[PDB]
């Protein structure tokens, strides 16, 4: 229960990995909701559920589009995964022989830099108010509506002159 | 475009670098970096044939890889410092990731391979617009950080971005691949300047924009892409021929034209700063970008290229392109060398 | 730097209210009419002094105070108080809205007397 | 007729009384007799980790009342 | 933790159903079994062939949509603020802005579909 | 005008559901601009006690707060009460 | 930044959350505020240079707080002679840190 | 009928907030009386330790001011037990 | 802390190399995008809970928001490609060499 | 007794569903002026085992153009994410009680349509391809139209969770302030489900099967159990959210007792609307929710924005 989240990143560093890989997109789609579903784990462990399920949601939809227009036009008569070629798998074995020999280096050489597995764990959760009411995640995000109101605005406007743009961009 | 959507793009193509430069937090540089790139995609793409997809394509995918590492570098910077702005000690690494960034997207070398191209393929007024105000936001951010930019990197860029704009105007014969190494060299000086003293970089910018405008409106005139159809400019509009002749000379960098005091002063305050060789290397360099400007010089004005038959009924025909605002830049980027004093600060 | 000065566990030993949640929501407005000027004191000096090593006197206190509370509230009123604070503790929230003829009866007791 | 979907009505019914009301009982009987706290805030799972500690048995619904006090 | 047991205990019910349902019948599985179905006969080409999506626009839309959700989203904690106004006038101008885009795509025909 | 009027009875008529939706925006629009009771929901939400109230060093020099909580000097609510 | 519009309007905004010690929601502090409070009131009117120079005790007490590197460095310097001593078994946990204690409220 | 059960609800949870802040001072003093108990029993045990460790100071700060720095979670429940410091972790994130 | 964000930045870096380096599929280059977008958020996310930033907790929902509106446009560039070429090859964007 | 208590939710929310499916066949031939299923068992009640027993002993299917990877991943997907989805419902007392549990939902609803996409996709056939893009389609206009009536309706609510839901419909039910966008939830949850009039999906007369044209036996059974448990879940959430049932502290089996019938109720609802109505259009359904109920419900939440505020019934934070 000490090393989750150290499994967690480890997780969404092989499916990063797997997206860089670049399988066809529909692998790659399915890699990136992985990873968007392990960061949303990530964010829960670490703090507020808001921002998580935020991100997931909004992933789960993109993803959506992404495989419609995978399905649309990048496509091929054999989709490309990472199984299809020995060079990719070899790559993504590879990869993850080089994560482990990383984490090996950084535990021994480094001492306590940015890895130490005898520290793993201890450092997770630095300070909290133990009493305390109003502390969630989405109330920051709330304070958008007051605090940042130029930061409602800017996001706002680059929604609405999104909509004017794609309208442009596929006028043909 | 209907005039909502044009006032739409137009607003936000104005506003980006507006919120870039006034914006006191990096999220909100950031934020005015992607709202001029997502704004400026549609007009760059609104002709609507293979060459300009290609451009737009390519223009997104350079300007949002840019973004990301500036996004990166500002995270990693938040994460270091807690604050939203390069203070006085966050880590050269993030600070030589934000100026790798910044020199992908004003596209100096050796990340200018996507300029030329992605100038041409687009229509003259919107190369224009690319190579004038897309380049002001960040340089911007790199003026607001510049005490704390690596002089080594910053002239390492900077010379191999006069090196290859020298290069490419030399090779190139379109005229929008030759503004577009233009800028890079332009670019380069700029850059070279930055550390030391922003203000010249912004003279040079200001010269720059000055000099860029009113050529880019002699190219609108007839539509002349190509060095052919600017030599043929004697039988369509004569008239503009000595003012080309000067506005080139002063891209050049010749005396006595106002062109060549961005130069000399970025030339002195390197002197100043005791980097001679890098200072003479960049002059060498300008020479040869002369060399490309007074070869356009022999082709449209000092010989007279062959005409067309057609040509006699565009005489027949009358214009009244040239706006009010082409003549003012022209002068005063051919002829305000003796205000040098009143130029610099 | 210098090392950290911090009180020993005798300097931190003090009779502690073994008392529950609910106990202390059942009793909480009366606490905070009552004991308020110890209260108020101890919160004064926490948020002027931001070490808690300076305020273990008024913690003590404030302690004291709450214990004599409880004691009182043993004493004179202990049978609709337990039955008050047992309805309190049925409630997953403890919400106050569910126990008011408890309430109303602890309340009548606590006017009568004291 | 219309009175024969009524016996998979009824165990449909049966099936769907059953989690919630199981639900209820078996954190009654976890929480001894008692609703399972909610924690919803930071101060809530402080008030239920000091029961816990107050306890002395590890547990947080055996609530102690003016018995600890003298 | 127990929403981790629970979610586990369902991957294991899952995985137990198919595990069964793959082992425990008889297979025979030969050529003509195991080619694709296309009514009866065979198939003309791959259905891994690009094929076209009359809805894209309404699709990127969707994605700004979706963004314009998440910023309206909390909402539920931004009603608790103090200064009610200038949230209230925020969100209407948020909504506001959303409904004129809805309207811009639907007066230039964004939400018909092509062809 | 009649021909205004007519052609709000026409789109009301054949597309209503953009008429409900137009005429819900402006209500919603108009509505707290009227209501006699639009202050009192930022006065609740102000007078919800998320933090704790820092007692002040008296030092002998303000009258108004209360040295008790029950004293007649401070923000009562009982318009809350009574609301 | 580079045009200051806000500060010749006298608006902000995006001024008042360039860091930890700024405005905040219901008051809630964020961590080192009082590390990065001390931090700009002493870099504040000396300029940049000045502000590296003088104030690197201030900028050093924010740092160790946000990243806690010398805070780790002890602590697993504690707990790796604790295993050590663990090992040569010269050592023994207390009752109070290996679970079984008397708890406080 | 909304507006007037959100208002009751509104005074509701005034109420339960007011029963909150009466606690607070009590909560606050156990707190942090616990918070130095548990600081001060660590500091003992890194007494006993590391004495025999070289140019070690026994409970030396990591900062130059001497102002009080609230202890972290890793501070105050590294030398504990793996499942103390989990719950200390993520005991109110796992708790549903 | 310091691990997870090392692997967050490991991850960014990972899907700024596939980014870098091409294969055949835009729709893949884009993906890559996405990713660094997704890394670049949850950085930003656990930095603020780790700071406690409650002020700078709407900085990550402004990240996906304009990462989104990039998405969103180079799905109808990707759109526009297609149109022309039929598939979204980066070697059939080549023609403005000369 | 924590792993009891996910044996009496997950074994009793089986045999509703199992259940369900027979009832749908009974209600569907009475409304049909036939009889349905009472032969094999007493009144039928042994069919759907019969059903499950034939669908596990039969062989499934691993055609040779089909990717077996996501093939086999896509139904034990959908049977995971639908217990997933039932798990944190208050009846009135949830087994995994969240603060953002409309969050989950819908995370969770979105990720049931991956599992459909991914069967489709997997599927190499003409036929899944059309269900999955139908799909896409299908999940557009119903999730945008759906998450801004769950705004409006938890902006009157005031937060996430869903005893707080309880808490609101203490005293009357959300359909009488709501029922505008309770008609408009009500159309998104049978879009959701992929009911009929949209189901759209597993197109019996437009496609042959649809996304799970190529699946058989055992997966298509757990694709089965995925969507009815959906069914009975959508229609929990209905009640819960809009028809409040009476909830009391001393005794919660009047709420149990309450959900259930007004579930009954909804699910009977579903089956009598698929009994009414002939298909959408897929197209027509996107326009529908994206020209009809998106404006409408940008209009309410706007209102239901404005509302808490002229009449300070600002509901609580907890
Ligand atoms: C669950 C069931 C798994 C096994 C299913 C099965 O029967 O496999 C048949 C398999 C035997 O192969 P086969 O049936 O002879 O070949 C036909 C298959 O369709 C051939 O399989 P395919 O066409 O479905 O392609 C398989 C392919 C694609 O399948 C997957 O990627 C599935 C796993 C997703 C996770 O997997 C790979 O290439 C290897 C992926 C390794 C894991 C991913 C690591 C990098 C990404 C990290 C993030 C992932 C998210 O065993
Ligand atoms: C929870 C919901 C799902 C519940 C699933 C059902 C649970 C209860 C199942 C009870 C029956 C278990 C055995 C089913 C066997 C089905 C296939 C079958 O009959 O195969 C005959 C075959 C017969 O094999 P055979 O040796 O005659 O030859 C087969 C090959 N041919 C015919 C071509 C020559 O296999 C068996 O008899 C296997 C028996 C396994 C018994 C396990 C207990
Ligand atoms: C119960 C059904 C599952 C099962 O028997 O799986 C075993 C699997 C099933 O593979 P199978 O597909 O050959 O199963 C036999 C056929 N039916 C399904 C009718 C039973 O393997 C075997 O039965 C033989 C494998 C080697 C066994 C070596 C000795 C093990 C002791
Ligand atoms: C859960 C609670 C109960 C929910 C309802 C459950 C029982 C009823 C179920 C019926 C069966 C439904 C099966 C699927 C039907 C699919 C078709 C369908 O519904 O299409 C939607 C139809 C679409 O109509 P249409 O498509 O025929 O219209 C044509 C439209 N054009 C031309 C643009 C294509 O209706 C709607 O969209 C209306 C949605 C509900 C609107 C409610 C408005 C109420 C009034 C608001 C306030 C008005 C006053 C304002 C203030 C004035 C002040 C002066
Ligand atoms: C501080 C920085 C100040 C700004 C410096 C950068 C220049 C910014 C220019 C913004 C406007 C660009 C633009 O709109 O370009 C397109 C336009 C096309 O011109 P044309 O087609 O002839 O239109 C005639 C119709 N009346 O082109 C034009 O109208 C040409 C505009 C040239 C402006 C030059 C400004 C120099 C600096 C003062
Ligand atoms: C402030 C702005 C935001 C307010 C909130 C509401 C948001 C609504 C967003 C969408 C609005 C679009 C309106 C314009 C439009 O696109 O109308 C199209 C529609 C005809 O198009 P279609 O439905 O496709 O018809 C099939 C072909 N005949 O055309 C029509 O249906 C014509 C409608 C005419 C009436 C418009 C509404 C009048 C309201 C008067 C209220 C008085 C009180
Ligand atoms: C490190 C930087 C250099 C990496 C070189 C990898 C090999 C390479 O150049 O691949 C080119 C390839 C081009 O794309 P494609 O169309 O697939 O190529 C067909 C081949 N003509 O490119 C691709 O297919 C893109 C590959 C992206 C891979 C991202 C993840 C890489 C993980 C491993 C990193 C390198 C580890 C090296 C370890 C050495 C031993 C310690
Ligand atoms: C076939 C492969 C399937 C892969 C996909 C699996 C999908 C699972 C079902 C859908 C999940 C959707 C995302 C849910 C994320 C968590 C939602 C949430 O809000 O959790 C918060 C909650 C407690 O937080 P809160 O509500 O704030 O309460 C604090 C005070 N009580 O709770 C927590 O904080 C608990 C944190 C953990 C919760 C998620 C546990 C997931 C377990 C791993 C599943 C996959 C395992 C790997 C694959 C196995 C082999 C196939
Ligand atoms: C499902 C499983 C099978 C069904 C299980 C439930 C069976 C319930 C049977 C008893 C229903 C009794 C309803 C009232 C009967 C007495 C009566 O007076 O009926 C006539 C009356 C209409 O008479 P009239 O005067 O014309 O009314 C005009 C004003 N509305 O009629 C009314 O006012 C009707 C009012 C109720 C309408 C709905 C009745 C059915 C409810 C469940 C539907 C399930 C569909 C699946």
């Amino acid at each position: 229960m000490n090393n989750y989240i150290f499994v967690l990143s480890s997780l969404f560093l092989v499916g990063c990995l797997g997206l860089a890989l670049k399988p066809s997109p529909i692998y790659g789609g399915l890699g990136l909701i992985v990873s968007g579903f392990v960061g949303c784990l990530m964010v829960l462990g670490f703090g507020g559920s808001f921002l998580g399920l935020m991100v997931f949601l909004i992933y789960l939809g993109g993803m959506l589009v992404v495989f419609g227009y995978t399905t649309a036009m990048a496509t091929e008569e054999y989709p490309e995964t990472w199984g299809s070629n020995w060079l990719i798998l070899g790559f993504l074995v590879l990869g993850v022989i080089m994560e482990v020999f990383l984490i090996c280096v950084l535990n021994y050489y480094d001492e306590v830099g940015v890895i130490n597995l005898d520290g793993l764990g201890d450092w997770l959760m630095y300070e909290v108010d133990d009493v305390g009411v109003m502390l969630e995640g989405g109330i920051g995000v709330a304070a958008m509506y007051s605090c940042a109101t130029w930061m409602m605005v800017v996001a706002g406007w680059s929604l609405f002159a999104g909509i004017f743009i794609i309208i442009e961009i596929t006028r043909d | 475009m209907n005039p909502i959507t044009l006032a739409i793009i137009y607003f936000t193509i104005f506003l980006g670098p507006v919120i870039t430069m006034s914006s006191t937090n990096l999220m909100l540089m950031w934020v005015g970096l992607e709202f001029s790139l997502l704004a400026i995609i549609p007009m760059l793409i609104n002709k609507k044939n293979p060459r300009s997809t290609e451009a737009a394509t390519k223009y997104f995918v350079t300007q949002a890889t840019a973004s990301m590492i500036i996004l990166l570098a500002i995270v990693l910077n938040y994460k270091q410092l807690g604050t939203w702005m390069f203070q006085q000690q966050t880590n050269g690494l993030i600070l030589n990731m934000t100026l790798m960034a910044l020199s992908m997207k004003l596209g100096l070398a050796p990340f200018h391979f996507w300029l030329p191209e992605v100038t041409q393929g687009i229509p003259l007024h919107m190369g224009l617009i690319l190579l004038t105000w897309q380049k002001i936001a960040p340089l911007s951010i790199l003026i607001q950080i510049y005490p704390l930019l690596n002089s080594t990197i910053i002239l390492m860029l900077a010379i191999t971005s006069i090196f290859m704009g020298a290069w490419g105007g030399l090779n190139q014969t379109q005229m929008r691949k030759i503004m577009a190494y233009s800028s890079i060299a332009h670019m380069g000086w700029m850059l070279a300047i930055l550390p030391y003293n922003p203000s010249l970089t912004l003279l040079n910018l200001m010269i720059y924009i000055i000099l860029t405008a009113p050529m880019f409106m002699a190219l609108m005139l007839n539509n002349s892409m190509t060095i052919n159809s600017i030599s043929l400019l004697w039988n369509k509009t004569p008239a503009m021929l000595t003012m080309i002749s000067l506005m080139l000379l002063s891209l050049g960098g010749l005396p006595p034209l106002t062109g060549f005091l961005p130069k000399w002063i970025i030339i002195t305050e390197l002197m100043k700063n005791n980097c001679l060789i890098m200072a003479t290397l960049m002059a060498m360099m300008a020479l040869l970008n002369l060399f490309f400007y007074t070869r356009l010089i022999y082709s449209t004005s000092l010989t007279m290229f062959p005409t067309n038959n057609n040509s006699k009924m565009m005489t027949h025909q009358t214009k009244t392109k040239p706006n009010l605002m082409f003549s003012t830049l022209a002068i005063m980027s051919t002829m305000t060398l003796p205000l040098a004093p009143q130029l610099i600060t | 730097p210098g090392i950290v000065e911090l009180p020993t566990l005798e300097e931190l030993k003090v009779e502690e209210v073994k008392v529950s949640s609910a106990v202390l929501k059942a009793a909480a407005h009366h606490y905070g009419a009552q004991c308020d000027k110890t209260n108020k004191e101890f919160m004064l000096c926490r948020w002027e002094e931001k070490d808690p090593r300076r305020c273990l006197k008024e913690g003590k206190l404030v302690n004291g105070c709450a214990l004599n509370f409880f004691r009182q509230i043993k004493s004179h009123c202990a049978e609709p108080f337990t039955e008050y604070w047992t309805c309190l503790d049925y409630s997953n929230m403890q919400l106050f809205r569910h126990c008011r003829q408890q309430q109303a009866k602890f309340d009548q007791c606590v006017l009568d007397k004291l | 007729m219309w009175f024969e979907i009524l016996p998979g009505l009824a165990i449909m019914g049966v099936c769907l009384v059953i989690p919630g009301v199981s639900t209820a009982y078996i954190h009654k009987f976890t929480n001894g007799g008692k609703e399972k706290r909610v924690a919803r805030v930071q101060y809530q799972w402080y008030l239920m980790e000091r029961d816990r500690r107050i306890s002395g048995v590890n547990r947080y619904y055996v609530s102690k009342g003016l018995e600890n006090i003298d | 933790m127990n929403l981790y047991t629970v979610i586990f205990i369902n991957i294991l019910l899952s995985l137990t159903l198919i595990l069964v349902a793959f082992w425990l019948p008889q297979m025979n599985l030969y050529s003509e079994k195991a080619n694709p179905y296309e009514c009866g006969f065979d198939p003309t080409s791959s259905a891994r062939l690009p094929f076209s999506m009359k809805f894209f626009l309404v699709a990127i839309t969707f994605l700004l949509f979706d963004l314009e959700i998440a910023l309206l989203l909390p909402l539920p904690w931004a009603i608790q603020t103090i200064k009610t106004s200038t949230m209230m006038i925020m969100a209407f101008i948020l909504v506001t802005i959303l409904s004129l885009g809805l309207a811009y795509e639907w007066t230039q025909k964004g939400l018909e579909w092509t062809e | 005008a009649g021909r205004i009027s007519a052609f709000l009875k026409n789109a009301w008529a054949k597309e209503p559901v953009l008429v409900v939706s137009f005429s819900v925006w402006g209500l919603a629009i108009i509505m707290p601009m009227i209501s006699p009771y639009t202050k009192y929901a930022s006065m609740i939400n102000k007078a919800t006690p998320y933090n704790y109230p820092v007692p002040v060093r008296d030092d002998g020099n303000m009258p108004d707060v209360p040295s008790h909580p029950q004293d007649p000097l401070g923000p009562s609510l009982d318009w809350l009460k009574n609301l | 930044p580079f045009l200051d519009i806000q500060k010749k309007l006298g608006i902000s905004l995006d001024r008042h959350f360039m860091f930890l010690s700024a405005e905040q929601p219901y008051k809630n502090a964020a961590r080192c505020h009082a590390f990065e409070k001390e931090w700009i009131e002493c870099a504040h009117g000396i300029g940049g240079t000045r502000a590296k120079k003088e104030c690197k005790i201030e900028f050093d007490d924010f740092e160790e707080c946000l990243l806690r590197y010398k805070t780790m460095r002890r602590m697993h310097d504690i707990k790796k002679q604790r295993e050590k001593l663990m090992k040569e078994g010269k050592y023994t946990p207390p009752p109070h840190h290996s679970g079984r204690e008397e708890p406080r409220p | 009928r909304m507006m007037r059960w959100n208002q009751e609800r509104r005074r509701l949870l005034i109420e339960d907030l007011e029963a909150r802040i009466a606690l607070m001072p009590l909560f606050q003093a156990e707190k942090d009386r616990r918070t130095l108990q548990i600081l001060r029993e660590n500091l003992e045990e890194e007494a006993i330790i590391m004495k025999d460790v070289p140019n070690w100071k026994v409970g030396e700060s990591v900062f130059h001011t001497t102002r009080w720095v609230p202890p972290l979670i890793g501070e105050m429940y590294g030398l504990r037990t793996k499942e103390e410091m989990s719950n200390a972790n993520f005991g109110f994130t796992w708790y549903t | 802390m310091p691990s997870t964000f090392f692997n967050l930045t490991m991850a960014f870096s990972l899907s700024l190399l596939g980014t870098l380096m091409f294969r055949s599929h835009l729709m893949s280059t884009l993906l890559c995008l996405e990713g660094m977008v997704l890394s670049l958020f949850i950085m930003t996310s656990v930095t603020s809970l780790n700071s406690n930033s409650m002020s700078s907790m709407p900085i990550p929902i402004t990240i996906l928001v304009f990462a989104a509106c990039e998405a969103a446009v180079g799905l109808a560039l990707l759109v526009k490609v297609s149109n022309t070429y039929g598939t979204d090859y980066v070697q059939n964007l080549n023609l403005l060499q000369c | 007794m924590f792993f009891i208590n996910i044996l009496t939710l997950l074994v009793p929310i089986l045999i509703a569903m199992a259940f369900l499916t027979l009832v749908e066949r009974k209600i569907l031939g009475y409304m049909q002026l036939r009889k349905g299923p009472n032969i094999v068992g007493p009144y039928g009640i042994l069919q759907p085992f019969a059903d499950a027993m034939k669908l596990f002993m039969k062989e499934p299917m691993r055609p040779l153009t089909t990717s077996m990877s996501l093939f086999i991943i896509a139904p034990t997907l959908s049977l995971t994410l639908a217990l997933s989805l039932w798990v944190p419902l208050p009846m009135p007392h949830p087994l995994i009680n969240l603060n953002l549990g409309i969050l989950f939902i819908l995370a969770t609803s979105s990720l049931s349509v991956y599992s459909i996409l991914w069967s489709g996709w997997a599927s190499n056939s003409k036929y899944s391809l059309f269900g999955a893009l139908r799909a896409v389609a299908q999940t557009i206009s119903y999730e945008v139209t759906m998450a801004i009536i769950l705004l409006s309706v938890l902006l009157m609510n005031g937060s996430y969770s869903l005893q707080t839901l309880i808490t609101t419909q203490e005293h009357m039910w959300l359909l009488l302030p709501a029922w505008p966008m309770a008609m408009m939830w009500f159309i998104s949850t049978l879009a959701e489900t992929n009911r009929a009039p949209f189901d759209l999906t597993e197109g019996e007369s437009e496609l042959v099967s649809g996304f799970n044209v190529e699946y058989a036996a055992g997966p298509f059974a757990l694709f089965f159990m995925a969507e009815y448990t959906n069914i009975i879940l959508m229609n929990a959430l209905t009640t819960i959210i809009f028809l409040g049932p009476l909830y009391y502290i001393n005794l919660p089996e009047l709420y149990s007792t309450n959900f259930m019938m007004e579930a009954l109720l909804l699910s009977s609802t579903f089956l009598w609307i698929r009994a009414s109505y002939p298909r959408f259009r897929y197209d027509q359904l996107m326009h529908l929710l994206w020209k009809n109920f998106l404006p409408l419900t940008l209009a309410l939440c706007m209102w239901h924005i404005s509302l808490p505020i002229f009449t300070a019934g600002v509901p609580p934070y907890m």
